[PDB]
């Protein structure tokens, strides 16, 4: 609308954009080392055993 | 867009008091009593 709304939403929406981005690459940042465990405890027996 | 410019503002004035200071776990915690600091004589419950 040329208003100080429609300029300012816009802004809403791109910081609330940068968090997603930062949220994601986080993930998968974090995420490989969840899968280590996994393919750790694919293997490893107990020790008893 | 990991906005921490909420507030720097005093760092204000200090001074040197005896309190009773101990060491638990790697918190260093303050201690206290108040039974004759603040409620001496004073006829009310201590809670």
């Amino acid at each position: 609308d040329g208003t100080g709304i429609s300029l300012h939403r816009q802004l809403r929406a791109i910081q609330q954009l940068a968090r997603n981005v930062q949220a994601v690459l986080g993930a998968f940042e974090r995420g490989t080392a969840d899968q280590m465990l996994h393919v750790l405890l694919e293997k490893a027996p107990p020790l008893a055993l | 867009n990991r906005e921490t410019l909420d507030e720097l503002e005093s760092a204000p004035q200090t001074t040197r008091v005896r309190a009773d200071l101990v060491a638990i776990g790697d918190r260093l915690v303050f201690l206290e009593a108040l039974e004759k600091r603040i409620y001496a004589a004073t006829n009310v419950p201590y809670p």
